[PDB]
């Protein structure tokens, strides 16, 4: 198929970031550069941003840039 | 001439040669295994563990660990309870 | 002989890259320029934890760093070793000996360790 | 995304240098250069597999060997490459093999 | 630039034929499937390049 | 008896006390090979001791081929030092000799048939499976391969004393079946 | 009148159907495992006997 | 029975077809009978 495993990979990358410990939220385009998602079409990224990023409970949106919610998990 | 004494059956030696040449499946890195799993889920929504093992070419225990980390077993009317590759 | 094989390889390579040059939308003159430049360029220690008690137990590692000497790159079908000797069924490949290149299909090798 | 063996040889080095020159001239994009390298690898593999029908022999001594990811990195010394038509002598050789 | 745009339009003209030849059959889907298969080989094939550069 | 077995191979295990990266060791080591499909460990060889060592990701290593206990220990230390030079915190912990193999000749043919008849409780002679008679000594836990040619191979010993004691025990028995 | 022949023919037909049934089962297991099968081992002589 | 029926039954028995990919076909052709033996 197309445009599903890539989203799964992004979410896994977020867990990897959280094992890293970088609380600072990151830009989606920079995440794509790190995960080699440049090849993917832009329209799929826009659909992800509008719908899937908000639906994912772990993901959070701050100052127009998407990252996990540091409140959801126990600290 | 029937049941002539033989050290090992021809089919058995051929199968053993095939097994030895193929070698046991190796435990690849989590990143690559995860990427292959996500690619497979794109092709098919629902996968059985037996065929997923063939697709991934990884040890059953290691693949089960990685799949328990993200995917979840759903009890279903297809025929039996099977894995779901969608993390949620 | 080897140059003739090289020319055949050139033909195969250009034919194989034509479709990619059409796919990426790039003009075909790139292939001609590439071929021109390519041709021009070619032609009693009770407390045993410390391991420092022994020294100079290795050899010079600069051989693999240099790699300037002759190099053979091929594919292997069977490689057997019996306690002293290494045996080699290396299949079709390429060899770079003294600059001059060699081409082979079946390579048989015996070496001692 | 292929076998990638002959890149570190005379032929692959010449191709890479030519691609570098075109990249410096902006005539070709790096993605195009990588695609050209991939196609060259496919073509060269096929050509050696098909158009080569000669057998070679060699003997010598082995000084080092390595194996990882189905990649042998033998290092022989005082090798004698013997062929029915010609014989070649070499002081040292490194044999890189893959499958 | 206009000439380049016209050349690009012919791309969409022939992608129409792609749909038809897809309807004649799905060609695009087949191409996508083929692209999916290479990814694994590329990763395995790639693994060798990084280590070979370290080796030599 | 006038004959002393001579060691042909010694197996010794030692823990390095640190996890390792088998791929990195294979890539950076000199004589190491790593085939996860075939075996899960890394097989390395050193010529000067003339021995082979298997190194596992768990940090435990097995050294074989050493003809002497000192050679085995030195080879294990050399392998550990190579791994350490590769940057890992390799150490030398709980080095032990797990098994020793010795060989010798009694210089006379032996009647394995009479030997097995006399010592059926410890003897096992199956020409179909193996021409050599297998004798399981109890007081030393040593397995002896006795051959009609007179060659005797002892295995399963943890110390050279066990090898010598086993040969001393077996020699009078063999002398009673001289051919 | 069903003499020794026809009666034995009926029994033998039944037993040969059986024999081929176990032959199929035994060969099918090996084929499913992917390994070739030994025809001599596939046959159960005790069936007919 | 021995001369006609056994051979005819073996011949009439359908060939065994197996497949699970390679496929095997088993055919029983001829009947042989030796003298009574112990």
């Amino acid at each position: 198929g197309y445009k599903f495993g890539v989203l799964a990979k992004i979410v896994n990358y977020m867990k990897t970031r959280h094992q890293r410990g970088d609380t600072h939220p990151l830009t989606l385009d920079e995440i794509l550069d790190e995960t080699q998602h440049l090849d993917i079409g832009l329209k799929q990224k826009q659909w992800l941003m509008t719908e899937a990023l908000v639906n994912n409970p772990k993901i959070e949106v701050i100052d127009g840039k998407y990252a996990f919610k540091p409140k959801y998990n126990v600290r | 001439t029937n049941y002539k004494p033989v050290a090992n059956h021809q089919y058995n030696i051929e199968y053993e040669r095939k097994k030895k040449e193929d070698g046991k499946r190796a435990r690849a890195d989590k990143q690559h295994v995860l990427d292959m799993l996500f690619s497979a889920f794109e092709k098919h929504q629902y996968y059985n563990l037996k065929d997923l093992v063939d697709i991934t070419k990884q040890p059953v225990v290691y693949l089960k660990e990685i799949l328990k980390e993200i995917g979840v077993q759903n009890v279903k009317g297809i025929h039996k309870n099977t894995w779901e590759l969608k993390p949620e | 002989t080897v140059p003739k094989l090289y020319r055949s390889v050139i033909e195969d390579v250009i034919n194989d890259v034509r479709d990619i040059f059409l796919d990426d939308g790039v003009d075909e003159q790139v292939l001609m320029e590439l071929k021109t430049l390519w041709e021009n360029k070619l032609m009693g220690q009770v407390e045993e934890e410390p391991l420092n008690s022994e020294d100079d137990v290795s050899d010079e590692e600069g051989q693999e760093l240099f790699d300037t000497e002759n190099v053979v790159v091929c594919q292997y079908d069977k490689i057997h070793r019996s306690k002293n000797k290494w045996k080699f069924h290396l299949k079709d490949g390429i060899m770079n000996l003294n600059g001059r290149d060699y081409i082979f299909s079946k390579a048989i090798g015996d070496a001692e360790w | 995304m292929a076998y990638q063996l002959y890149r570190n040889t005379t032929l692959g080095n010449s191709l890479q240098e030519s691609l570098d020159e075109l990249i410096q001239s902006q005539q070709i994009t790096p993605q195009l250069a990588l695609q050209v390298l991939l196609q060259f690898d496919k073509a060269i593999n096929a050509a050696l597999a098909q158009r080569v029908r000669n057998r070679v022999n060699f003997r010598g001594s082995l000084n080092t060997y390595r194996f990882c990811d189905n990649v042998w990195t033998f290092v022989l010394n005082d090798v004698e490459f013997r062929e029915v038509t010609e014989l070649i002598k070499v002081d040292k050789v490194k044999i890189v093999a893959c499958d | 630039a206009q000439l380049k745009f016209f050349e690009q339009l012919d791309q969409i003209e022939k992608q129409r034929k792609d749909e038809q030849e897809r309807e004649i059959l799905q060609l695009r889907l087949k191409q996508k499937a083929k692209e999916m298969q290479q990814q694994e080989l590329a990763q395995m094939r790639q693994r060798d390049a990084n280590l070979t550069a370290l080796a030599a | 008896s006038g004959i002393v077995p001579q060691l042909q191979n010694i197996v010794s295990t030692v823990n390095l006390g640190c996890k390792l990266d088998l791929k990195t060791i294979a890539l950076r080591a000199r004589n190491a090979e790593y085939n996860p499909k075939r075996f899960a460990a890394v097989i390395m060889r050193i010529r000067e001791p003339r021995t082979t060592a298997l190194i596992f990701s768990s940090g435990k290593m097995v050294c074989t081929g050493a003809k002497s206990e000192e050679q085995s220990r030195l080879a294990a230390r050399k392998y550990a030092r190579v791994v350490q030079k590769l940057g890992f915190p390799a150490k030398f912990l709980d080095f032990k000799i797990q098994n020793m193999v010795g060989s010798c000749d009694v210089k006379f043919p032996i009647r394995l048939e009479g030997l097995v008849l006399t010592h059926q409780q410890f003897s096992s002679y199956e020409p179909e499976l193996f021409p050599g008679l297998i004798y399981r000594m109890i007081k030393p836990r040593i397995v002896l391969l006795i051959f009609v040619s007179g060659k005797v191979v002892l295995t399963g010993a943890k110390v050279r004393a066990e090898i010598y004691e086993a040969f001393e025990n077996i020699y009078p028995i063999l002398k009673g079946f001289r051919k | 009148l069903d003499l020794a022949g026809p009666l034995l023919a009926f029994l033998f037909r039944g037993m040969f159907k059986n024999l081929l049934k176990e032959v199929r089962i035994y060969a099918q297991k090996f084929i499913d495992r992917g390994k070739d099968f030994n025809l001599e081992l596939a046959i159960k002589t005790r069936i007919i006997s | 029975f021995i001369q006609m029926s056994v051979q005819r039954i073996v011949e009439d028995a359908p060939p065994i077809d197996l497949q699970a990919p390679p496929r095997y076909l088993l055919k029983f052709e001829q009947i042989y009978l030796s003298k009574p033996t112990h």
